[PDB]
């Protein structure tokens, strides 16, 4: 029976500077046969590839800032960010590599609480505003390529029937 | 050099079809590390696909792909491969190649990904009875169909960009 990794919440609206805590619960214990617990945390920015943040429950990957903290035992694991910066906004995934099949959690999206206004941007540094602007292009390019692939599923059956008739 | 993983070989595939992915590795000693494939579905669910030991003797698969997918590596060409066969609709995903640090952590560097799109088998059966003029007509109405939705994505992101640009200007 496969281990399921369950994350809470699915969406975590925060403000810059807030404390954040993400839950990861496994459906079974996840202690590898060699005694280590291969609980990992990954961060993905939309349209980009995931990156390793935390390994073996609590160890920070090289280059990960001090504000990230991973903890837990048994079936309940937590990723904590003491002070959320703009570079931390994204989707966090947990992962167990203790029991085959190795499984990911469903993801928790750390995002800004915006409302229906854009005045929350007024307090951001120009550096952080630039970061937010640049993060929009990978999202756009992925949506366009999803349209490009979707219209390949539409043309190919047509071109096949034309070449066969 | 910094570590680089470059996946290729993705594309369009018919149900029950086959496709082989490659991943060109540079910037590290490829042969010293286990390597894996991980896919991200259109729902943005991450799924581990396959792992292979540093020298290729040991392979690991989840039951969803075992017997259908084969992971392999050529350490002299610094290349990882994923042979996919008997493809299903659930196999549509972006496929990532990632290195490991054996014993410590699973996916420490990831490539850019390559998209594999498994079309629906229902279209092929449906248009088999279609005339050549009716087939060629729908094919033509598809390019402006596409370029319209692509423009609407650009406009959407132009509107997302302006408040950020405006905030920068107001400093």
């Amino acid at each position: 029976m496969d281990v399921l990794m369950t994350q809470t919440p699915l969406s975590l609206p925060v403000s810059l500077g807030d404390q954040a805590s993400i839950s990861c619960r496994s459906s079974q214990s996840i202690v590898h046969s060699n005694g280590n617990t291969y609980l990992e945390w990954y961060l993905q920015k939309p349209g980009q590839s995931p990156k390793l943040l935390i390994y073996k429950v609590s160890n920070r990957f090289s280059g990960v800032p001090d504000r990230f903290s991973g903890s837990g035992s048994g079936t309940d694991f937590t990723l904590k960010i003491s002070r959320v910066e703009a570079e931390d906004l994204g989707v966090y995934y947990c992962f167990q590599g203790s029991h085959v099949p190795w499984t990911f959690g469903g993801g928790t999206k750390l995002e800004i609480k915006r409302g229906s206004d854009y005045e929350f941007l007024k307090s951001w540094t120009v550096e952080d505003l630039q970061k937010r602007l640049l993060a929009l292009d990978p999202m756009m390019e992925q949506e366009i390529e999803e349209i490009r692939q979707k219209y390949q599923c539409k043309r190919q059956p047509i071109l096949d029937a034309i070449e066969a008739k | 050099m910094e570590v680089q993983l470059v996946e290729s070989g993705g594309g369009l595939v018919k149900p029950g079809g086959s496709l082989k992915l490659s991943c060109a590795a540079s910037g590290f000693t490829f042969s010293s590390y286990a390597m894996s494939w991980v896919r991200q579905t259109p729902e943005k669910r991450l799924e581990w696909v396959a792992t292979i030991s540093s020298g290729g003797s040991y392979t690991y698969y989840p039951d969803s792909v075992k017997g259908r997918f084969t992971i392999s590596r050529d350490n002299a060409k610094n290349t990882l491969y994923l042979q996919m066969s008997s493809l299903r609709s659930e196999d549509t995903a972006m496929y990532y190649c990632a290195s490991a640090y054996d014993g410590s952590y699973y996916f420490d560097y990831w490539g850019q990904g390559t998209t594999v799109t498994v079309c629906s088998g229902s279209d092929y059966e449906f248009l088999k009875s279609w005339t050549v003029e009716d087939l060629q007509k729908r094919l033509l109405a598809l390019d402006p169909m596409m370029e319209q939705e692509i423009e609407e994505i650009r406009q959407k992101y132009q509107s997302k960009r302006q408040p950020i640009l405006d905030a920068i200007e107001a400093k």
